[PDB]
């Protein structure tokens, strides 16, 4: 079934990942990926009292994703194309006790939020559940499409904020490489706090590796 | 006041290496 | 196969080929590097597919030969220099040929 404010802010250093599986040592790395830029503006979003901002947002080959949390509002995304069971799309969540991925035509709820995403799915191509599992946190993510895959990345931390996006920087680490092969150019953001959207661009750094190839 | 050398020894895969010198520092010193 | 170790050998892992001596170490990989590369571009490192222990690729010894000799119209003899080898090497692949 289904049930039915653009803040700008700085990106500060935040959006640094590993661009690949090599180990490095001591060492400084110049390349080119798509990245969050420094001191982009980042898109704010919020849930407060009868305000809930879940509006479909485009995800132009690639996004940034951050949250402030403290009861776990966000749940999960849903990226796609057309939104609905005209074609393929992918949701991703927190089922509370396992990640839970699914490709599929969903019937998606206009509204979605007992799991409310969607009403049914056909023709899935693609499933998978993790292990098991049973503001004060920030959760970061980036999102990135390549030759069929959406690549994603995970890092987080401790924080002390009401509003904002504390200024900073921190390095991802990967965590998926699904083999989707579905049309990503919209998705959205699955509430049950604060998020915030960015855009990656094709943009040269310099990153310093030390000693146990960490980016520093 | 890379390549292959040795002071133990150790090569790399670019085929580039270093040569020695005839005259040591040691000996550079005798003569000065 | 097993790992051949301390010597050279012809290697094939499950992305990376190549000839060389396969060596134990202590590279900080992180639980998501396959691999590892030196300051140029050239691999430094691999993690074993089936142990997941990390071992470096040393090069095969090799470098320029060079010959010592009087004149020909002196006499007829010759030395032989290895340039950059430790005589250990030199002369175990002299009797192991
Ligand atoms: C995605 O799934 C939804 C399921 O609700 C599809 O929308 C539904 O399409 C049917 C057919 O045009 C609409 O009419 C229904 O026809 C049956 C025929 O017996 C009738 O029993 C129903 O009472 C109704 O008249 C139905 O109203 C419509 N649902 C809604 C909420 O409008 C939708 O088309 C699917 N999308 C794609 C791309 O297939
Ligand atoms: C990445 O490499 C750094 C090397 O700087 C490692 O950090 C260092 O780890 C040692 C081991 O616990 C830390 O304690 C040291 O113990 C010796 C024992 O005698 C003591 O003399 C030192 O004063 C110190 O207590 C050391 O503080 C620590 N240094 C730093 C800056 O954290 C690091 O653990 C490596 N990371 C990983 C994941 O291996
Ligand atoms: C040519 O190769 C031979 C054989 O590898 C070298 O002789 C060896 O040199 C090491 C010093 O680097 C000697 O001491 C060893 O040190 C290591 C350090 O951890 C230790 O684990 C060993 O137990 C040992 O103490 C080693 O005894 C010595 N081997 C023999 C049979 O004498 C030689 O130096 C090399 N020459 C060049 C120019 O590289
Ligand atoms: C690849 O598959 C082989 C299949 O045998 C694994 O070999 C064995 O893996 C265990 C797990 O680490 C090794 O440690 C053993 O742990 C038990 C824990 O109670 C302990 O009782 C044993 O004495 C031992 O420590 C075991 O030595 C190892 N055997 C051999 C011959 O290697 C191997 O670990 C698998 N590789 C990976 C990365 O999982
Ligand atoms: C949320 O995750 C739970 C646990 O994985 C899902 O429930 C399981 O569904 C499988 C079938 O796919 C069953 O065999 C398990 O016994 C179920 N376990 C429990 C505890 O129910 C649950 O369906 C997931 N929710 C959604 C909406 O996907
Ligand atoms: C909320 O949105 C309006 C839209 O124009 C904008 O002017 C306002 O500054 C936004 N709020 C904040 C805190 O920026
Ligand atoms: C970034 O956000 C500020 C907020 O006032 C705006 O003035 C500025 O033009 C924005 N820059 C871009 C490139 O959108
Ligand atoms: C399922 O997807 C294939 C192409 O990937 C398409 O041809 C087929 O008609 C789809 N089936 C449904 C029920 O949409
Ligand atoms: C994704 O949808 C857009 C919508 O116009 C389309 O232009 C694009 O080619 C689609 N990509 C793929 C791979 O189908
Ligand atoms: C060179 O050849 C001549 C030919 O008779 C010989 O007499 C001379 O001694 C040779 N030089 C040396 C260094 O042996």
């Amino acid at each position: 079934r289904c049930t039915t404010n653009y803040t700008q802010h700085t990106s500060s250093m935040r959006g640094v990942y590993y661009p690949d599986e090599i180990f490095r040592s001591d060492t400084l790395y110049l390349t080119q990926d798509l990245f969050l830029p420094f001191y982009s503006n980042v898109t704010g979003f919020h849930t407060i009292n009868h305000t809930f901002d879940n509006p479909v947002i485009p995800f132009k080959d690639g996004i940034y994703f951050a949250a402030t949390e403290k009861s776990n509002v966000v749940r999960g995304w849903v990226f796609g194309s057309t939104m609905n069971n005209k074609s393929q799309s992918v949701i991703i969540i927190n089922n509370s006790t396992n990640v839970v991925i699914r490709a599929c035509n969903f019937e998606l709820c206009d509204n979605p939020f007992h799991t409310m995403i969607f009403d049914n799915a056909f023709n899935c191509t693609f499933e998978y559940i993790s292990d098991a599992f049973s503001f004060k946190h920030l959760r970061e993510f980036v999102f990135k499409n390549k030759d069929g895959f959406l690549y994603v990345y995970k890092g987080y931390q401790p924080i002390d904020v009401v509003r904002d996006l504390p200024s900073g920087f921190n390095t991802l680490k990967p965590i998926f490489k699904l083999p989707l092969g579905i049309n990503i150019t919209n998705f959205r953001a699955i509430l049950t706090a604060a998020y915030f959207v960015g855009y990656l661009k094709p943009t040269t750094f310099m990153l310093k590796y030390d000693e146990n190839g960490t980016i520093t | 006041v890379q390549y292959g050398e040795c002071l133990i020894c150790a090569q790399k895969f670019n085929g580039l290496t270093v040569l020695p010198p005839l005259l040591t520092d040691d000996m550079i010193a005798a003569y000065t | 196969t097993d790992l051949i170790k301390n010597q050279c050998v012809n290697f094939n892992f499950n992305g990376l080929t190549g000839t060389g001596v396969l060596t134990p170490s202590s590279k900080r990989f992180q639980p998501f590097q396959q691999f590892g590369r030196d300051v140029s571009d050239f691999t430094d490192s691999v993690r074993d597919p089936k142990t997941s222990e990390i071992l470096d690729i040393s090069p095969c010894s090799f470098g320029g030969v060079s010959v010592i000799t009087p004149g020909t119209n002196a006499s007829s003899e010759v030395a032989v220099l290895y340039q950059d080898v430790n005589c250990t090497d030199v002369s175990t692949a002299i009797h192991a040929d």
